[PDB]
């Protein structure tokens, strides 16, 4: 089980190999696309109700 | 009688409002606010803040 973590965004490769008797090396690499997303979080939270001109406003900021 | 009513404002900040009631043949109103204009018979414009 591998645990993907932000770092590997957006795309990480996996190479791996084994050696027989300290003489032979054989390997393989597969390439994977991680969801091209935000490493951390950022959302502007609000109320979405119809505001009125020059009126007083509150927006929360999650990050 | 004295009809009670209550206006609630649920929204964020403050909010102002008008409450006018149509009068009817059989109900004295105490004001001559009858003001008929463009087909409409109604009360003066309050102008409360809530």
């Amino acid at each position: 089980n591998l645990h993907i973590t932000p770092d590997l965004i957006p795309s990480f490769r996996f190479v791996a190999y084994y050696q027989v008797g300290n003489n032979e090396i054989v390997a393989d690499s597969v390439w994977v696309d991680v969801k091209d997303t935000c490493m951390g979080t950022l959302v502007v939270k609000g109320d979405n109700l119809i505001q009125m001109p020059g009126a007083a406003m509150k927006i929360k900021l999650e990050g | 009688i004295q009809l009670k009513g209550t206006v609630y404002n649920y929204r964020t900040s403050g909010m102002q409002f008008c409450v006018k009631m149509s009068a009817v043949e059989g109900i004295c109103t105490s004001e001559s606010p009858v003001i008929d204009h463009q087909g409409t018979k109604s009360s003066k414009c309050v102008r409360q803040k809530v």
